């Protein structure tokens, strides 16, 4: 019955997300991301939303699904690259 | 604010808009976009470093018309203030500041205030005499004690 | 200071110590110590001393060589050389083994072999 | 349930209660609730149809109730099927065409991937799987349906479900492409 | 990777051994020491002899601030690219002699 | 009408590698294909925001209001049109090959299989697959003789599919080769703006023999573009 | 072993008549007729490269 | 090959002459052992460093950075 819309969202904030992520897993020589992790964060986003019965997803369910996927690619390495990519993506993940 | 603005999409024909309306040649303003390329990450605000950077050349290359009149340095000011939707005064001048400190060591910067070596020959021979970046410049001085007598 | 930073920055970037004023030579072709350093630097670990030589070589023009070493009337010897067609190839060369020695007396370069002298090693990174 | 939803910490309230049996692994049970509520599927202009169901891929050394989660799901949601890696061959994740003992006919079986649509799929023991069990799950995770012509009958069905899968290995100097016994597009799906 | 940490460890590849190349010394042109001394005297005292003498008068201007160091017991230590005998002993004789024998009378 | 997809077996199309090793499949089926196109997967930075800026659009619900703005401008065709154009260009447009076009497609042939043959020290099939592409564009048009302008077309097509998974100007392509050769041992790790600024600008070579050239090597396991290609490192020999 | 030959198929003129039959095909007792299209190869071999030779194969 | 780990080890830095100051100092305590043991030779390029301490003298002194020493070698 319920469907969340993406209306009025931060576009540029996702670009952000991906453009620093891609551009750690090379240098580092980790996971490397494609396209369908980038919708992956739309997914998550998403389901936060239907868990609060909302029918447009905010700014708040856009940081927490960003934090998974963080979380979730950040742990998959190493233990150098652990300590490093958590330094680095540290502010999108403490939010405001 | 446009400069509180953080992580922004900047596409290939914004930067070439807003350095045509400050008067500037061909030459100039594919240095500014180049620098933008190769800087696209490890920045806060991109809008930062675009309005620094242009701001920076102008004094450059309008340096025979600061001189004259000394309301240019006045009017270039307002100007910049009306497209980033800012009303402080005080922004504008701490922008033009720290960018000016990243590109005081390349070499495009070098070649733009000949055309328009006397101080980088005495920081890498260790002397005690080179020019601080402490004080206020001399050429800078003359422009605000015109401009509050008008 | 930066006692590590300072040789490799001034022996790469020769733009900021030396003045942008034989004054055809100086302005088209770079000196033994900058040229060497960047070929230096865009290499492996494992480096061979006559592809060295012949990619030094390439970089500097022949005309320009053939016609600055001219410029001496005075030495009888020096146009007696230039009159020969490996005179090309013999000047470089002599750059090349003084500016090979250069680099090993400041610790840029390390042989391998005492009797062999064929082989040289990278011991200097810019950066670190 | 607008009452409940109505508070700050309705988004908590729901990762503490989902498996309640398991102690601590924050992290985890936020991944399980966010895969039962699933995305917003829609066509884009009657050509592409982009998918919704958000896949979960349990990894870690097992002893920390990593099968436990997959029993969870059986319980609480509208259509869970749980599966495994070892007795589920080629025919028991997608469809078959079998022959039907009393009207002699060749009918179609339905398997795990096609008795599953439009809920969770639950399959044990993903590292422990076969190279022909291993694609038909790909080609079902990009289009969201399951191409088998056999026997003259060429049908397409469709799949629509989110696959949680629990495989085991954890060396943390390894990256996670060589611990675990997988493909780049696997684990990119 | 060429500056950084990150360019030891990428430019320190195992290369094979099909990979590597058998020149020597013997397709080099052989020189002798007759001419190996004629030319290198000349490219040392006419290439970019102008650059290297308009250099050289600019560190002569710090004469006295190296002075003024060793005053106070501060031990000088030069450095840099190339060799510095003509510039320590045009320093420590035509200029640090007569100035310390004129300061102490 | 064959279309089909596959992938490779080690999950990524590797560059350092040969291209017949990447792929698992023989010699007699790549001849058979007319148009083999590879999709590599780059990380690009100012590419990844208008993908990004396309899928989120699509997900917002905008999708369904974009359709009024765009057909109405005639820039997009519904399904249920395109569903009868295609049939109605089978059964009733026949194009052949004019005689203007026939000499241009014979010569152009050559040249191609040319550049092959100096790499290597293109079947009878490869001809005729261009043949099938010009004549399937005058279909479009509606045009019994083609032109030579859907010659160029079709192959400018060809060259970006099959040519990229394989008198002043040949001889600058040569002199570049052997001056990098030389210039560069076997191991060099040269950015891409670096040899730009020492051909270019010395008047001794031009930008398009420059990418013509590195692209040559590449395919050879000779050098290896690492970092988008902005660093040049060669490999082997 | 088995085999009595062995052949190896590893030209500008030759690749020249050959994309000229092709472009010009889909464009449409004792001894055989000279045809322009078909026999096309043994008038070249005959003359030995010759393309102004008058000798009819 | 010391000063490239050095460099990625340490916290948000060049190779100045404050890291050889430091490396000096560490020779003369004997914490690091080389080649040579009378009249030694730091600018020769045949001689090579080496460490000199135990497991036991290396874990505390990481402990009181608050690096982790033990994840490298596991």
């Amino acid at each position: 019955k319920i469907y969340p819309k993406l209306h009025q969202m931060d576009m540029d904030k996702v670009s952000r997300v991906y453009a620093d992520l891609r551009r750690e897993s090379i240098s580092t020589g980790s996971f490397p991301i494609t396209v369908r992790h980038l919708e992956s964060i739309l997914r998550i986003a998403e389901s936060f939303a239907k868990m609060r019965l909302s029918e447009f997803v905010s700014s708040y369910d856009l940081d927490r699904a960003i934090k998974v996927v963080v979380d979730s690619f950040v742990d998959a390495q190493k233990v150098s690259v652990r300590r490093q990519l958590r330094r680095s993506f540290a502010i999108y993940t403490l939010g405001h | 604010s446009l400069l509180v603005k953080k992580y922004c999409k900047m596409t290939t024909e914004e930067i070439i808009r807003l350095c045509n309306d400050f008067e500037l040649p061909r030459e100039v303003a594919y240095k500014i976009v180049d620098e933008y390329n190769i800087n696209a990450s490890r920045l806060v605000c991109p809008w930062q470093l675009v309005c620094g950077l242009v701001l920076n050349c102008t004094f450059i290359v309008f340096n025979e018309r600061r001189r004259k009149d000394p309301r240019i340095d006045h009017f270039i000011v307002s100007k910049m203030c009306s497209l980033m939707l800012t009303s402080k005064v005080d922004d504008v001048i701490e922008c033009v500041k720290l960018v000016k400190e990243l590109i005081i060591g390349e070499k495009w910067f070098r070649d733009l205030q000949i055309r328009y070596y006397d101080e980088i020959i005495f920081r890498k021979l260790g002397s005690m005499l080179q020019t601080t970046n402490i004080l206020v410049t001399d050429d800078q001085y003359n422009i605000w004690k015109k401009r509050i007598e008008m | 200071p930066s006692y590590k930073s300072n040789i490799e920055d001034n022996l790469l970037s020769w733009e900021q110590v030396l003045p942008s004023l034989s004054g055809d030579l100086d302005k088209i072709m770079a000196p033994v110590l900058g040229q060497l350093f960047k070929l230096y630097r865009e290499a492996n670990m494992t480096i061979n001393i006559y592809d060295f030589y012949i990619a030094f070589r390439e970089t500097l023009p022949k005309e320009e060589i053939l016609n600055f070493i001219r410029k001496d009337p005075s030495n009888t010897k020096l146009l007696e050389l230039a009159e020969t067609p490996d005179a090309f190839d013999k000047v470089a060369l002599i750059l090349f083994m003084q500016a090979i020695f250069a680099f090993e007396n400041m610790g840029l370069i390390k042989f391998q072999s005492t009797k062999s002298y064929d082989l040289v090693e990278k011991c200097v990174w810019r950066g670190i | 349930f607008r009452k409940i939803s109505r508070d700050r910490g309705i988004i908590d309230k729901i990762i503490s209660s989902m498996a309640p049996s398991i102690y601590g692994h924050r992290d985890i049970k936020t991944a399980v609730a966010c895969s039962l509520f699933g995305g917003v599927p829609k066509n884009v202009n009657g050509k592409h149809s982009i998918r919704g169901d958000i896949n979960v891929l349990l990894l870690g050394d097992p002893g920390t109730a990593k099968s436990q989660i997959l029993k969870y799901v059986e319980k609480t949601a509208h259509r869970a099927v749980f599966a495994t890696g070892q007795g589920a061959s080629a025919v028991g994740l997608t469809a078959s065409v079998r022959k039907d003992p009393i009207t002699k006919e060749w009918t179609l079986e339905g398997g795990a991937l096609v008795l599953a649509d439009k809920g969770v799929c639950l399959i044990d023991e993903f590292d422990k799987m076969n190279d022909q069990d291993r694609t038909s799950i790909h080609e079902a995770m990009e289009q969201q349906s399951i191409s088998i012509s056999k026997a003259g009958i060429v049908t397409t069905l469709q799949a629509r479900c989110s696959i949680i899968a629990a495989a085991n290995p954890y060396n943390s100097t390894l990256p996670l492409a060589q611990n675990v016994s997988l493909t780049e597009p696997i684990l990119s799906r | 990777f060429l500056d950084t940490f990150e360019g030891y460890f990428d430019q320190r590849k195992i290369v094979r051994t099909n990979a590597k190349s058998r020149h020597t010394m013997s397709m080099a042109p052989d020189v002798t020491r007759e001419e190996f001394s004629l030319v290198s005297n000349f490219f040392n005292e006419n290439f970019q002899k102008r650059p290297r003498q308009k250099l050289f008068e600019i560190q002569k201007k710090m004469f006295p601030q190296y002075w003024f160091e060793l005053t106070q017991g501060f031990s000088l230590l030069f450095y840099g690219v190339g060799s510095k005998r003509n510039f320590l002993e045009e320093f420590a004789i035509d200029y640090l002699s007569p100035k310390i024998a004129y300061s102490q009378l | 009408s064959v279309l089909a997809a596959a992938n490779p077996i080690y999950g990524r199309y590797d560059d350092l590698k040969s291209p017949g090793d990447n792929i698992d499949f023989q010699t007699t089926i790549l001849s058979r294909f007319d148009m083999i196109f590879i999709v590599k997967d780059d990380h690009n930075e100012e590419r990844d925001i208008s993908i990004a800026n396309h899928v989120i659009n699509i997900h917002t619900g905008n999708a369904n209001a974009m359709q009024n703005q765009q057909e109405e401008n005639g820039s997009e065709i519904s399904i249920e049109k395109m569903k009868r154009y295609i049939t109605y260009c089978r059964l009733k447009c026949a194009p052949r090959l004019s005689p203007q076009a026939a000499e241009k497609l014979s010569s152009n042939f050559v040249t191609i299989r040319k550049q092959l043959l100096i790499n290597e020290l293109i079947t009878i099939r490869q001809l005729e697959a261009i043949i099938r592409i010009t004549e399937s564009l005058a279909k479009l048009e509606l045009s019994p003789i083609a032109q030579e302008r859907h010659v160029d077309e079709a192959i400018r097509l060809f060259q970006a599919s099959t040519m990229d998974a394989a008198g002043t100007s040949l001889s600058e392509i040569r002199r570049f080769e052997q001056e990098l050769k030389r210039r560069l041992p076997i191991g060099w790790s040269t950015s891409y703006q670096t040899l730009r600024r020492e051909f270019v600008d010395t008047h001794r070579f031009s930008q398009l023999a420059l990418d013509k050239a590195l692209y040559a090597l590449e395919k050879h396991e000779t050098i290896q573009l690492r970092h988008q290609g902005q660093n040049i490192y060669r490999s082997g020999v | 072993s088995r085999f009595d030959l062995l052949f190896v198929v590893t030209n500008e003129i030759r690749d020249r008549s050959i994309s000229e039959h092709v472009l010009r095909t889909h464009r449409y007792h004792v001894f055989e007729k000279f045809n322009p299209l078909l026999q096309a190869g043994a008038k070249l071999a005959k003359n030995k490269g010759n393309y102004n030779g008058t000798e009819i194969p | 090959r010391l000063l490239a780990i050095f460099q990625a080890i340490f916290p948000i830095m060049k190779a100045n002459i404050e890291v050889f100051q430091n490396l000096s100092e560490l020779h003369t305590l004997k914490l690091i052992a080389t080649t040579m043991n009378k009249n030694i030779d730091y600018l020769s390029p045949k001689v090579r460093w080496k460490v000199n301490v135990p497991w036991e003298i290396i874990k505390e002194i990481s402990e009181s950075v608050h690096f982790n020493i033990s994840d490298y070698f596991s």
